[PDB]
């Protein structure tokens, strides 16, 4: 009802692993740039993309 | 470990939503208002004694 932008929790995983742990060369292209940006902050619950 | 051949099969365990330090600083805002107004700040505004 207000937006159309999401944003990923990848739980309880370093993000130093996410882009070869998506399956981002053999994936839809709108996948592909929810593994990348300046925003990219790791927490305890995992990490927030 | 204990936990590493839990973790490997599919079992993790997901972090509470308030940490340990929120839920003491909880707990100090309930004795300081005890202490300096008696039972007036759980029926409205706190009014010292
Ligand atoms: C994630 O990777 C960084 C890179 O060195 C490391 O400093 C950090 O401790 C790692 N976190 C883990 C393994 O939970």
């Amino acid at each position: 009802n207000t937006s159309n932008q999401v944003a990923v929790l990848y739980q309880d995983v370093n993000c130093t692993e996410v882009p070869v742990a998506i399956h981002a060369d053999q994936l839809t292209p709108t996948w592909r740039v929810y593994s990348t940006g300046s925003n990219v902050f790791q927490t305890r619950a995992g990490c927030l993309i | 470990d204990l936990i590493c051949a839990q973790k490997f099969n599919g079992l993790t365990v997901l972090p509470p939503l308030l940490t340990d330090e929120m839920i003491a600083q909880y707990t100090s805002a309930l004795l300081a208002g005890t202490i300096t107004s008696g039972w007036t700040f759980g029926a409205g505004a706190a009014l010292q004694i």
